[PDB]
This record gives structure tokens, C-alpha cells and sequence, in this order.
């Protein structure tokens, strides 16, 4: 009933979003038909706040999916639950963009906001209260960084006071896949600071450490891949919509979660992380999921914690346990290691329990953490962007549809006030 | 006759109220479903039916933890109309709870508990069971006193609080909704039972010899407490003490009015098997630092003015000769101006164990209450963890992006600053 | 002959050295101290006057205590 | 109204204790559930319900002596919270178990002794079960004495220590553990009783018709004893004795407090069908050296007090023939200065015959207490163990590495020294 | 409680170890699946010094194996009992060692060290209370004794006030099974005199002598060596898990042993070893036992007590005794041969009765011994030392290491040191 309105953008925002609705159908027992077939009554009860109602028992997702080609389209559509998503939102055009922020953000992003707005507002005021933003794309790519900005701009001029709550696909280290994000990341950075409230950030090299090294697996697909995405996905909106003895809501992450308005770039964690080669020899409790999920390496992010400093970390638990446990656990985190956390804030962690476990595991956990180690990627954006502008090296593919030369200086003169303003607190 | 009114606001203190109304209704014959196969006249009002409906408001601008009691075992039992309902949380912020969204439903729960005041000819006082390191029992709780102070006149005000531990939290921004809202519910109330979390923990540890009980052997331990002290409006006994005379006998000044919690016999049921608890023990045990409901050192303070309410199968005899020891204990501080300092009361009804509970039927239960000055340093300790936040503009924007001026801030910090001195001065000969 | 496995392994485990037979033992004072377990002064039964002066005794100290 | 607190340290005190507390429950009435299907009041203590908890402290540095009785068949009858446990070992250091970690179990230890003696309507003394070679009844009995000294103070604390025996010896560390802990016993204690293995080991040997003697045959005699002076306050007779009155009738001095305590009709079920444990035949029996509970020789020291407790069917007017015919002779040889020196108690209820022993009950049981001065010369021979090993100081690093100086085994050895003159001085007088 | 961590360096060390948790796993009742199979209830109580809990019913070992080559786990994992075992604490090396002790200790064992020290890490917090540790090793071979000697001088370092048991393999005096062995043998020993306080000797032809003109086995494999070392191994710490009359653990053997900080080089055997056919030839009581854990042919050494002085001597004792037999019997022995043992201690055998005795046998002990007639199998190895040093003969497989030809003589320094201190009181 507190309400959350989806979007997509990007051949990364539609498959994570599949998987994400994948596993949302699957806890929820939805059908690929949109019927609900599951066992307990506990489904039901806040059935609305990921799903619309309709006639026929069937369960229409609330999500607005769009993408330039409809290349990718036809691949969620013939996916196992593409047939519950509907046309309407189905919103497309007719010339991909192609890896260029520029191309989706002034010439066609302008012809194609239009048609996702008259949609996003159509599908944000049937709602009984509405609760904020949920959005997918990618950082280093060309209509996620290009057209999905445009969105969350025209939203916060017209909708001042809803959250914003972004899951970005951050550019990798030590492996490139476009040859232009640099530029795409620095214009994306400077626009997505002073507008979104909660930013996710999240990179393909670190899961790929993850389900290698932990998971054990043999031949890992972007399957998996966006499963682990998808399985901190559900478990940030837990309390929202299962009942618990302690809860909390996207708000309640909010004003416990950020200090300031310009530090709110978050790096999510999945704990109870196990193998089939280690299952028979873990002992399934709480002391080992709050040892495991503070491990540097079952993180969703390429910067290790190390070299950082936690400003404020949440930890939001599932399923059935006691609560001094929890906490007393908590406390020996901030004690151990008093030189990990600020000294200037009393209280650095944030708890909240639910009581419905996830479908195959008894205890679960979800890291959410506001770290000073997020300001070593985007020094190395900015190290890229100066490398990159010093000879105009890609410039005249992005000034020659409309683009000021200047702004690209605006751009790094306000990503690198990002990084000055972490390192003053460290 | 002498009816009273319990007003239950945010999370904890709705999973407070679903334990204590359980007990309630089982120490009555009162079902879960509301029948029963004139005590009970303070609690239930009687309808004609024979089914009786609780005397309590439930309400909470979260709707995930009171839908929970709608569809739950009680779903017979309260009065639909009662259980209030919000539309968006407070999360965390006393702004959120105080004047924008908890502006809009005050009215509602206002007209409620006058409606509910009509039905009540013996009103008494008020048990409110709101938090103070949360979004909506720390704000909207405020403005409930403020209309209450206002609208129904000198009525009694028991607070029966949850305070943040020392070590224990949940929350980053709790000692901000802790210090907003002592600049107004001080003078907005007539006594304040302080209650923290971590000593209850430590209570179920050591003297409760069960390991990992949960948030509810918590709150049936309130429940305990907050049934002991209401024993003498419903039950006959030697010597009843009404709501009226406990601040009669706790509080001596107008700012002072802060007691101290404890309940004595908590024994498990292979402790009842063996030892065997007379009145002299479980005193001996009540006055035990350790024992305490609040984490807190009371021989750094002094008492001021305590009262005990035993309950069960007790003479007064042993009574008089148990506090006498305690006279002559110099180990216990007892302060230089209150030669008498003790107030008794009596019940014949022993306490009641739930089924599938924590504790063993016992014959002798003993709850305390006790104005000390340790509380000072609880406050102290909390206005310490405080001051390191406002040195560098830390969480203001939630505040004051919401309808709180910033002056408000530097006013509360020396508001408490005057409390605790004044709390200091009266501690001395 | 539930636990036959358990013997099986054992025997041809230790078969090499250690060769016996399956026993169960106690430990001593499990076996020493055990459910085992006219009286001339079966006790000094003070009853009445002689309660009436203990509880004299314990009042009068604590009330030369005071 | 006569009560007694018995505090078991180590594991010695803990297995004598499971013995003692046996004979005390089937003494009694009492199951060991703790229900009957004033005698219990000394060593129990009635609830409500019909229960009786022993009034008893186990405390160990470990589980495996605690825990193993709490598997036993007393589990129900005792408390589970003076069943004490530790987690690591004192490990057979005085230094360790008495100063590293004994001192975080101390304070709480003390927090139980507190609550049995606030049940307690009037309280005697204390009875301490440990023993002198080990690690943890040496350095943790004397932090219970400093305590119990500073906390409670004046009382009758009896102290039923086990002594290292003269040629038979398990730990090496042990004339180093015995030496040390004679710094509190001597001041601190108000009376004293050593035993030496190897004086029960004969007696079973020659007495007893048994061989292969476990030790729980001699934890049974150690309770018989401890029941046997404890006797009089549960049941008191014609000349009944009290734990007060006997210690002014032991000791000639405040340091001269380590008597020698013997059960005199110790006999087997074939040995004793022929002959009567009588009255007259088993006080000289009481002063045969080899039915003494200490390896020591009386012949070659003089006897300077005595006290003798019957128990049973005896009449006083043969008492007088046994105490004249006693000082009649030569070889029993006397201090100058007391002619006297005797005190007799008489108790009317026999011994009760434990089902699984050996000890077939007779009817006139006599306990026999004597002050000797030959125990000192079996202390000077400790004192050459401790000198040829302190030659070249070995064994010594262990204990001055725990906060403790090196020079305090020399300045009990100028104790040791300063101690034997006391039994030199006396005896020999004008 | 009181529990031991495993420790498994070098082949040797492996194998040993996978009979001696084997051995364990029988005397507990575990099967190989790692659930309960056990006949008593007396066989957990105190499982927690060697196993840690696992959910299902089932046991896992605590032990961290470690070598240089995946051939020496692969033929762990093979056998009957290997798979009860933790795969992540399998932290191995995948280059050979060549038996060079300079190589196992700077250039592998630096790399592999961390890893290790990871792990025993976290096993070490797993536990409330720790006692000590417990290694295998070898003093001939490279991989088994470079860095079990790192491994143990980054404990003391870490853990300082604890108990390291290692049992070492020593070089033989008369036959060999490596040329190199004085040299790594001599290098082990000056770093086992430093930081540990009981270490064992270990000879193979005793093992050889014993199963031959003893056992009478025909065909002796090494894996009747490690049950008899295993044998060895299981009766020391028996009164950590049984209960019994006289109980004494590790620290209590450790403080009633030794006497001085250096002196700590033990001797130790198994009584009751007879052949088949004479089983029934002989009665079962302690007067037999003390004799045959006396005889120096149920000795793990090949030096005769006869040429030296015994110094203290213990006897773990299991099965139902009375202590008559066992207290007379320490006397007897001292008063016929009182000319072996020494003067200036009074009584130099400390006895432990355990109740409950071995699978198989009522009247068990393990002899531990401390003598003087190590340094007559000590001259044995500094001398093959001074015969292959003066000569200059093997030095650059260690000089080419970054350690120079100088340290040799800090090693031989101490061995004539020892050897020194052990001719004091003989
Ligand atoms: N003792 C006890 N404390 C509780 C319980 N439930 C919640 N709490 C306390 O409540 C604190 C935070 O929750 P609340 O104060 O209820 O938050 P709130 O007032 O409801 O504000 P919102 O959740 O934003 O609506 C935590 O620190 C808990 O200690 C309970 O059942 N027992
Ligand atoms: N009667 C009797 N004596 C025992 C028993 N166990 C040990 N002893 C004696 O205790 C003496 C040494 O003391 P320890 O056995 O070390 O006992 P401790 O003093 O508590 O030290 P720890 O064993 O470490 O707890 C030995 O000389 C034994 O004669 C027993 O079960 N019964
Ligand atoms: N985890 C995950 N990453 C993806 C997926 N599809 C694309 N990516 C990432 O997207 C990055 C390239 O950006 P891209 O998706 O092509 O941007 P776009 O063309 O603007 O939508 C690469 O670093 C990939 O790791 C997916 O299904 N899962
Ligand atoms: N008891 C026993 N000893 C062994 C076994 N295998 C090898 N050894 C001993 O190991 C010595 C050689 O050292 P080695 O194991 O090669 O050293 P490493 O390579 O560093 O582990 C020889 O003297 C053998 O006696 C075995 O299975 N059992
Ligand atoms: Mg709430
Ligand atoms: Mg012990």
C-alpha cells in the first residue's frame, strides 16, 4: 500500500528487472499466466505494493519497460515471465542509441520522454499513496545513462518529495566493455547528485569474484549474475511488504542512511552466500551471516572497505530468530574494529527484522553501506575523464548533435567536488 | 469503578500492548474471542452481551504492525474503531511525527478517546506506552500530551517509556527523537517509568535461565509489571494503593517526577522446584543493582522516595521486618531528608502465568518503584552521545526541510542542561 | 545388534592391534554411587516454646542492632 | 539452628563431598529427589513443596568433577547454582589457580556462601574439603580463607585438607603446592586436620579384608569421620561436644591446631561376626599407630591433648575404667605440664551402614581426636623434599612468571623454620 | 571449552594426522557421513574439543591441512574417513618443495603462511575458550618442516600464552630415507627450542622394532605406524574428554614434566602391545603394564634410557584400575632403580587414571618420558652435521634462498648448547 513504481532502461535495466521480477513472482507464487497458486495467506496481504490488481486473479506488474531498439524487447517478452508485463508500457522507439550519453539525453531522449512520462504518470496517480522511484539501468552504457537521467530529472521537478531509489551498473577495473563510458559515467555522476536521494551501485567483475570464489560455480552466466543482483533487489523493500517485529521502509533507510544531501552513494551485500560442495558443513545461524556479511570480498563493489571509512551501514534481516543476537553482534562489530567506523557518530548500524524467510533458505540478510571506499572508483572516472579530455579524444561524436564543449569542465568541476567532500571525512 | 485508559502509540508500544492485553484478559475469565464462561469493570467495559471490549487506543502511522492484531487471535476481542491506522510512517524523524503528517490524525484519536472517556465514569489517569528513540511514539506522543494538558485538565499521566541502552541500538538519529521531545512532554506529564532494553536482556540471561527468548518474553515481562501496578483497583488486599497516592508518595518537585522500575521474583521453573522464595529474599533481591530494569548503577544514587506493591499471600508482619534490614544496610544510599521513604501496599491475588511463558506460578511478587538519581546519569550518558552530533550539522536537513525551525536545537540543550543541574542539586545535604 | 556397522568398522579399524570386544562402560562413581539409596533420636524435635525462643532470639539481635 | 556451610574445592573436596553427602542424605530420611516419603536442619534446608537443598558450594576450576555430578543421581537434590564451574586449569600452580584465574571466579564464588549463610538462622563455621598437592585446593582454599577471614571472621572454620604422604606422591609440583599453602592455614584457619593417603591405604589393607582399594572406599571413611564430629550438633547426647567447645579444648596455643582424627572401629563383615566392639577394647585401640589416618609416628612424639566421641550404644560408667586404664601405662606418653588433657562426648545413634560399602555397622563408634607433637617431625621431612629440589631452582620459572616474586618460597621456608621450633619448645619443660 | 586445533604439514604429517582424527572419530563414534553412530551416551558430552557442531546431526573436525603438493590432500580426500573433513580449510601449495628447508620456509611458505594464518584464525574464534594447539611433522622432509616452523613462530607470536603439543618425525641414526635430513633436522631443532613448550620424538625404526620383534606383524605397512603413533596420540589428551579418578590435561602434564624453559624434548610410548598367539598367555593388570610401558622395546626412540638419567616420567592410565597398584608400583620401580633415576627430585613419575578406556583394551597407558639419553641421539645428529658442514657441501640450494652460511653456526651453536645442558645432570 505504500507504493513503489518501477522502471527500466537499457539491456541491463531489462534483464536485472527480469530476474527481479522472476524472483518476485517466485516468493509471491505467481504463475507465468498472472494467477497466484501458492500456499500461505501471507502472500496476499500486501500483494499491491509490486502488483496490480486485476480481473481473473491475475497480478499485473507495476513497471514501465523501455528500451530504443526493440531488440531486446523480444527477448523478455519470449522469456518464462514475459507474458505478465503489459504493452502499454511496453514503450519503445525505432533507432537504438549505441553507447553515446549525448544521443539519449537531447535529440531523441527529448522525443522519447514525452511517451514514458505520459505513462509513468499515468501508472503513479492510480496509486493510494505512493512511496518513490525504483529504477534499473547501467552507468557505463548508452540509453541507461543517456535517456534514464532525462526521467529521474523530469520526475523530481514534478514529484518533489518521493524517493529515489536507483540500482546503477558502475563501469569494472580491470575489464572494459564499451570504449567510451568515461565519458558516459562523468555525465551521468553530475547530473545524478544533486536529484536522486538513494543511489545503489553495483559492478560485474565483483560478482563475477562473488559467485566464482563463493558460489563455486562452474559456468557462470548472466543468469546467475542478475539472480545475486536480483536477490539484494527483494530484500531492501523486505519490510515494506512482509510483517515483522521491527520494521523498516525505504524512508526509515533514508534519514538513517545519509548525513548529507551529496553523500548518498550506497554498495549493497548478500550474506547467507554458501556453495553445494560447503552446504552439509555450515551451521545455519546468525553468528556466521554477521561475520560473512561484513567480509570484504561478498560485496557487490570494487572497493575494498579497507581503505575506506563506514560513515552509516544498514542490515536488514529475514526469517525467524531472537533479537540480542542481532544486536549484540552489532555492538561487536563496532567495537572490533573501531578504526573502520567515524568516530563522530554514536550509533553507526541500522537493524530491522522481518519474520518470512526467502524460499530455500532459513535465515537471510541484506547489506546496504554508505562508504568513503566509493570515492576510490570515481577518482579513477575522473583520472579516465582527464585522460580522455585533454586532446578531445571521442568530444566530436558528442558535440555534433548539440553538445557544449565547456560543459564537459562543468561536469568534472562537480564530479571531483563528489571526491573532496569524502575525503574531508575520512 | 475506577476505570483507566491506556493509550498505546508506535511499534514498540502497540507489540507492548498485544502481550499485556493477553494477561489482561487471562487473569479475568476473559476469552481471546471476548466472552467470559465486577474486577473486571477497570479494564473491560461490559457491553450486554456478555462479550467485553477493551478500555485501550491503538494507533501507529504504520499500518504494517496493527494489521498484524486485525487478523491475528484478538481480532474479536478490540473494538474496530479503535485500532488507527496511518497512511505513511513517521521513519525515524520527530518533524514527520510532529507537523506535517502527524498534524492530520491527532483529531481522530482525540475525538476517540473522548468517546471513550464517555463511556467511563471512574476516570483515573492515563497509561501511555509510547518509545522515544522512534519516528512515531516519540513525535506523535508529543502532540498528544499537548492536547491533553490542555483539554482534559489535571489528570494523572503515567508513562510507561522505552529509553534507549547505552550499548544496544537500533537506530543512527534515536538521540535526536530522544532530546526533541523532552523540551515538551516534561512539563506535559506526571510521572515517567523509564525503560531500556539491554538490562531486560541481561534479566532473561542470568536470573532467567533460557537462552534466546525473543522480543515478546520482553514484553510479557512488561506486561508483568504494568499488571502489578494496577492490582489494587481491581482485587481487594490489606492496605490498597490507588493510582492517585503513587505520586503522592514518588514525586516531591515539579521537575522531578522520573522513577526507576523492578520486579523481584523472575525465577524459572527449576528454580521454583528447589528454592523457595519467602518475603526477605525476594526483597533482598529487588534492592540487587543487577536486578534492575534499567541499566544503571543505583548506589551512585540516592533514593528519594520508593514504593513497593507486594502481591500474592503475604502478612504484614514480615513486611515491616523486611524493611527494617533495609534501614539498617548502609550499602543502600537512602537520602538524608525522608526518614520514612517507604510506602507498602498489599493484594491476596498471587500473579498469573501465561501458557507457554517464561516464568513459574509463584506465591510472592514484589514490583518497585523508586525516584533515584542515577536516571541523571542515564541523561548525562544520553546528552554526552548527543553533543557529538550537533558539532558539525549532522541529519538537520531531515528537520528542517520539514516544518522545524533550527532554533529549536540549541533551546532543548540547555533546557536539559537545567533539568540535570537542577537533578544534581537536590541530591545533596 | 542395531549398531553392527559401528563394530564392523572398528574391529577392522584396530584388527591391525587393538583386537576385543564391544563393552559399555561406566563411569566409577556412576557405578559406586547409585540408586542404592526403631531410630533413637531420629531428631531434637523443639517444637512450639523452643520455635517461640528462636524467633525471640533472632528479634531481640536485630533489635540490639537498632 | 545449628548449621554448618561446606564449601568443596577441588576436585579431591568435590568426590569426598559426593561421598559425605550420600552418607548425610541416607542419615536422614531424605531421597535423592529431596522429598520424605529437626534432624535435616544442619545440613538441609525444607521448602515449601516438600524439598530439602543441601547446603553445599562444589566449586572447580572445571567441569569434568561438576558436571559428572550433575549426570549423577543427585542432580535433583542439589541446586544448579552452587554446582560452580570453571573453564581452564590451575594446573598444579599455587601461583595460577591463586592469583592469574582464580581471581575472576573469587568474587563470584563468594556471592553464594553470602546467600547460604542469609538463610542460615545460626551458623557455627565452615567445613573446607580440599587438598594440599594439587593446583586448585591449594591457591584457591587460601583465597577462600583471606576472604572468608576479612568477610566474615570470627567463626570455627574446619579445614579437612588432604596431606601428600610421605613415599607415594603423583604430582612433582606438590612439596612446592603444600609448602605455599601453609601461609594461610596457619594464620588464617582456626583449626586444621591433616590425612595422608597411605595410612587409609593400610587400613584398608590390614583392617579391611579388601585389597585393590579405589578411591571411593576412602572418600566413604573421610565422610564417616566428618559425620562423626558433626554428630552432636544433629544429635546430641549425655556429654555432647560443640564445634565452639572443642577448638578451646584443642589447642594449648593459637598455632598449635593440626590434630590427627581416626574412626576407630573400622572392620569387615567376616572379621568382625566373631568379636564385640566394645567399650573397653576399642579406646586402646583408638591409640594403635598404625590405625592412625596420618603416616606419622606416636611413639617417638608425647600426646598434649585429646578428645574421644562415641557414638552409640554407650554407657559412661565403663568410660572412666577405659580413661583410667589408658593413663596407667608407659608407652603412651603424655605432656607434663596437663595431666588431664582428656574431654569425652557421648552419642547415642549407631552408624548407619551404607548399602555398597564395606564397613558392617557396629554399635559403639568412637571418633578420636589427639594433639600430638610427633607431627612436626613428620614435617621436617617435607621441609628436606622442598630444600633438595630449591638447590639449583627448578620448577621455579612457572611461578615467577605470574606476577609473583621469586623470593617468597625462601620466606616460607624462614616460616617452615620458625615453625618446627614451637613443637621443639613445648613437651620438654621443668 | 578445552579444545585443540589440528594442524597437518608435509606427507608425513598428513598421513599421520589422517589416522590419528580417524582414530578420534572412532573413539567418539562418528561415521564417515559425520552423524552419530556411538553405542554410549558418554561419547558427547565433550565432542567439542575436537569436532564442531554442524546442523543436520552431523560432526566436522577442526583441523587445518596444509602442504606444497595437491597429491598429498587428493590421497586424503580418497580414504575411507576424508570426506568428513572442511574443503576451505584445504589451503595448500602447488609447487613442489624440494625438500629444501630455505624454500619451505622464504620463498613457498611466505606465499602460503598468510592463508593458513587466515584460516586458524577463524577457527580459533569459533570457540568460547581455547586450550592449545596440536601439530604433525617431520624433521627430515622440506615441505613438513619449513613452515611448520613459520607456522609455529606466528603463533607464539599471536597466541603467546597458550599450548603447542607438536609431534615431530626425527631422522633416523643408523639407515636414512633422505641425504639432506641432518640439515632440516638441525634447522627444525633450532627453532624448536625456542618458542615451544612440548614437543615429542618420533623414530621409525622403533616403530619397526616394535611392530616386528613385538607385534610380530610380517608385512608392516606405514599405516600401522601411524596407528600405533595415533595410539600414542590419543591417550594424552584423554582426560580432556573422559572422565576418570585422577584427571590431568595438557597444562598439567606441561607444569608436573618439565622442569626448565628448554628441556622439553619427550620420549613416549604405548604399554599394552602384544601379539595375537600370546594374548591368552597372559594375565591383565597393572603390575604387567608398568613393566611393559617401562620396557625400552615399547619405546618410540632408539636410545637406551640405560646410558642416561630419567628425569620425570608420566603414565596416562584408562580402564577400571585401583589406584593401590598404580600408587605402589611408581614406588617399587624407583626403589629397585634408583641408580636411573635421578637424586635430586623425590618422586619422578606422575600417574593419570582415566575410567574410560580404549576400544578394544581395559588396561591402557601412554608412556611420556623425559631422559637424558636424548643428547646420546642428539651427538648422532651433530655430528653428521659437522661431517657435511666443514666440507662446504650443500649450501647454495640454501644460499640461493637469501640466507647466508653464517646461520649454520647459530644452529650447530645451540645443538652443542643443548647437548651442554643435558650433560648437567646425568
Ligand atoms: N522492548 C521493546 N522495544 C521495542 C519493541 N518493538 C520496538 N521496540 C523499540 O522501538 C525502537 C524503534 O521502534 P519504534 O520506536 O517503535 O519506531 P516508531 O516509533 O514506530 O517510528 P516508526 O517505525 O517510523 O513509525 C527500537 O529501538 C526498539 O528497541 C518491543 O516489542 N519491545
Ligand atoms: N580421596 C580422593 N583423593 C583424590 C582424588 N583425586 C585426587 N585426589 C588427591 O588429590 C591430590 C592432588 O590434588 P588434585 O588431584 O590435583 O586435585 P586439585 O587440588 O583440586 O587440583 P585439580 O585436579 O587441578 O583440580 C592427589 O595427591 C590425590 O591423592 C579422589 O578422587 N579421591
Ligand atoms: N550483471 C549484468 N550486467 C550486464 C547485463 N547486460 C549488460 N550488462 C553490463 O552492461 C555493461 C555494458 O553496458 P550496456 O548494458 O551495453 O549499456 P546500454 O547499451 O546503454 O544498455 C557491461 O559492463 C555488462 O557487464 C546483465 O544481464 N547482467
Ligand atoms: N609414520 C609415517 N612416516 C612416513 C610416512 N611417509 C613418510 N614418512 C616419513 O617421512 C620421512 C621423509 O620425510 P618426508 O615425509 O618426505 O618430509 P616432507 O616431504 O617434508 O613431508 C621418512 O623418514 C619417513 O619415515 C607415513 O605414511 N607414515
Ligand atoms: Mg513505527
Ligand atoms: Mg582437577
Amino acid at each position: 500500500m505504500r507504493e513503489i513504481v518501477h522502471l527500466q532502461a537499457g539491456q541491463c535495466g531489462n534483464q536485472i528487472g527480469a530476474k527481479f521480477w522472476e524472483v518476485i513472482s517466485d516468493e509471491h507464487g505467481i504463475d507465468p499466466t498472472g494467477t497466484y497458486h501458492g500456499d500461505s495467506d501471507l502472500q496476499l496481504e500486501r500483494i499491491n505494493v509490486y502488483y496490480n490488481e486485476a480481473t481473473g486473479g491475475k497480478y499485473v506488474p507495476r513497471a514501465v519497460l523501455v528500451d530504443l531498439e526493440p531488440g531486446t524487447m523480444d527477448s523478455v517478452r519470449s522469456g518464462p515471465f514475459g507474458q505478465i508485463f503489459r504493452p502499454d508500457n511496453f514503450v519503445f522507439g525505432q533507432s537504438g542509441a549505441g553507447n553515446n550519453w549525448a544521443k539519449g539525453h537531447y535529440t531523441e531522449g527529448a522525443e522519447l520522454v514525452d511517451s514514458v512520462l505520459d505513462v509513468v504518470r499515468k501508472e503513479a496517480e492510480s496509486c493510494d499513496c505512493l512511496q518513490g522511484f525504483q529504477l534499473t539501468h547501467s552507468l557505463g552504457g548508452g540509453t541507461g545513462s543517456g535517456m534514464g537521467t532525462l526521467l529521474i530529472s523530469k520526475i523530481r521537478e514534478e514529484y518533489p518529495d518521493r524517493i529515489m531509489n536507483t540500482f546503477s551498473v558502475v563501469p569494472s577495473p580491470k575489464v572494459s566493455d564499451t570504449v567510451v563510458e568515461p565519458y558516459n559515467a562523468t555525465l551521468s555522476v553530475h547530473q545524478l547528485v544533486e536529484n536522486t536521494d538513494e543511489t545503489y551501485c553495483i559492478d560485474n567483475e565483483a560478482l563475477y569474484d562473488i559467485c566464482f570464489r563463493t558460489l563455486k560455480l562452474t559456468t557462470p552466466t548472466y543468469g546467475d549474475l542478475n539472480h545475486l543482483v536480483s536477490a539484494t533487489m527483494s530484500g531492501v523493500t523486505t519490510c515494506l511488504r512482509f510483517p515483522g517485529q521491527l520494521n523498516a521502509d525505504l524512508r526509515k533507510l533514508a534519514v538513517n542512511m545519509v548525513p548529507f544531501p551529496r553523500l548518498h552513494f550506497f554498495m549493497p551485500g548478500f550474506a547467507p552466500l554458501t556453495s553445494r560442495g560447503s552446504q552439509q558443513y555450515r551451521a545455519l545461524t546468525v553468528p556466521e551471516l554477521t561475520q560473512q556479511m561484513f567480509d570484504a570480498k561478498n560485496m557487490m563493489a570494487a572497493c575494498d572497505p579497507r581503505h575506506g571509512r563506514y560513515l552509516t551501514v544498514a542490515a536488514v534481516f529475514r526469517g525467524r530468530m531472537s533479537m540480542k543476537e542481532v544486536d549484540e553482534q552489532m555492538l561487536n562489530v563496532q567495537n572490533k574494529n573501531s578504526s573502520y567506523f567515524v568516530e563522530w557518530i554514536p550509533n553507526n548500524v541500522k537493524t530491522a527484522v522481518c519474520d518470512i524467510p526467502p524460499r530455500g533458505l532459513k535465515m537471510s540478510a541484506t547489506f546496504i553501506g554508505n562508504s568513503t571506499a566509493i570515492q576510490e572508483l570515481f577518482k579513477r572516472i575522473s583520472e579516465q575523464f582527464t585522460a580522455m579530455f585533454r586532446r578531445k579524444a571521442f568530444l566530436h561524436w558528442y558535440t555534433g548533435e548539440g553538445m557544449d564543449e565547456m560543459e564537459f569542465t562543468e561536469a568534472e568541476s562537480n564530479m571531483n567536488d563528489l571526491v573532496s567532500e569524502y575525503q574531508q571525512y575520512q | 469503578m475506577r476505570e483507566c485508559i491506556s493509550i498505546h502509540v508506535g511499534q514498540a508500544g502497540v507489540q507492548i500492548g498485544n502481550a499485556c492485553w493477553e494477561l489482561y484478559c487471562l487473569e479475568h475469565g476473559i476469552q481471546p474471542d471476548g466472552q467470559m464462561p465486577d474486577s473486571f469493570n477497570t479494564f473491560f467495559s461490559e457491553t450486554g452481551a456478555g462479550k467485553h471490549v477493551p478500555r485501550a487506543v491503538f494507533v501507529d502511522l504504520e499500518p504494517t504492525v496493527v494489521d498484524e492484531v486485525r487478523t491475528g487471535t484478538y481480532r474479536q476481542l478490540f473494538h474496530p474503531e479503535q485500532l488507527i491506522t496511518g497512511k505513511e510512517d513517521a521513519a525515524n524523524n520527530y518533524a514527520r511525527g510532529h507537523y506535517t503528517i502527524g498534524k492530520e490524525i491527532v483529531d481522530l484519536v482525540l475525538d476517540r478517546i473522548r468517546k471513550l472517556a464517555d463511556l467511563c465514569t471512574g476516570l483515573q489517569g492515563f497509561l501511555i506506552f509510547h518509545s522515544f528513540g522512534g519516528g512515531t511514539g516519540s513525535g506523535f506522543a508529543s502532540l498528544l500530551m499537548e492536547r491533553l494538558s490542555v483539554d482534559y485538565g489535571k489528570k494523572s499521566k503515567l508513562e510507561f517509556a522505552i529509553y534507549p541502552a547505552p550499548q544496544v541500538s537500533t537506530a543512527v538519529v534515536e538521540p535526536y527523537n530522544s532530546i526533541l521531545t523532552t523540551h515538551t512532554t516534561l512539563e506535559h506529564s506526571d510521572c515517567a517509568f523509564m525503560v531500556d532494553n539491554e538490562a531486560i536482556y541481561d534479566i532473561c540471561r542470568r536470573n532467567l535461565d533460557i537462552e534466546r527468548p525473543t522480543y515478546t518474553n520482553l514484553n510479557r515481562l512488561i506486561g508483568q509489571i504494568v499488571s502489578s501496578i494496577t492490582a489494587s483497583l481491581r482485587f481487594d488486599g490489606a492496605l490498597n494503593v490507588d493510582l492517585t497516592e503513587f505520586q503522592t508518595n514518588l514525586v516531591p518537585y515539579p521537575r522531578i517526577h522520573f522513577p526507576l522500575a523492578t520486579y523481584a521474583p523472575v525465577i524459572s521453573a527449576e528454580k521454583a522446584y528447589h528454592e523457595q522464595l519467602s518475603v526477605a529474599e525476594i526483597t533482598n533481591a529487588c534492592f540487587e543493582p543487577a536486578n534492575q530494569m534499567v541499566k544503571c548503577d543505583p548506589r551512585h544514587g540516592k533514593y528519594m522516595a520508593c514504593c513497593m506493591l507486594y502481591r500474592g499471600d503475604v502478612v504484614p508482619k514480615d513486611v515491616n521486618a523486611a524493611i527494617a534490614t533495609i534501614k539498617t544496610k548502609r550499602t543502600i544510599q537512602f537520602v538524608d531528608w525522608c526518614p520514612t521513604g517507604f510506602k507498602v501496599g498489599i493484594n491476596y491475588q498471587p500473579p498469573t502465568v501465561v501458557p507457554g511463558g517464561d516464568l513459574a506460578k509463584v506465591q510472592r511478587a514484589v514490583c518497585m518503584l523508586s525516584n533515584t538519581t542515577a536516571i541523571a546519569e542515564a541523561w548525562a550518558r544520553l546528552d554526552h552521545k548527543l553533543d557529538l552530533m550537533y558539532a558539525k550539522r549532522a541529519f538537520v536537513h531531515w528537520y528542517v526541510g520539514e516544518g522545524m525551525e533550527e532554533g529549536e536545537f540549541s533551546e532543548a540543550r540547555e533546557d536539559l542542561a537545567a533539568l540535570e543541574k537542577d537533578y544534581e542539586e537536590v541530591g545533596v545535604d | 545388534s542395531i549398531f553392527s556397522d559401528y563394530y564392523d568398522l572398528g574391529y577392522n579399524m584396530r584388527s591391525n592391534l587393538f583386537q576385543g570386544a564391544p563393552q559399555e562402560t561406566k563411569s566409577l562413581m556412576k557405578a559406586s554411587y547409585t540408586p542404592e539409596v526403631l531410630e533413637h533420636w531420629h531428631g531434637r524435635k523443639t517444637d512450639d516454646l523452643g520455635r517461640w525462643h528462636q524467633k525471640n532470639a533472632m528479634n531481640m539481635n536485630l533489635q540490639k542492632a537498632l
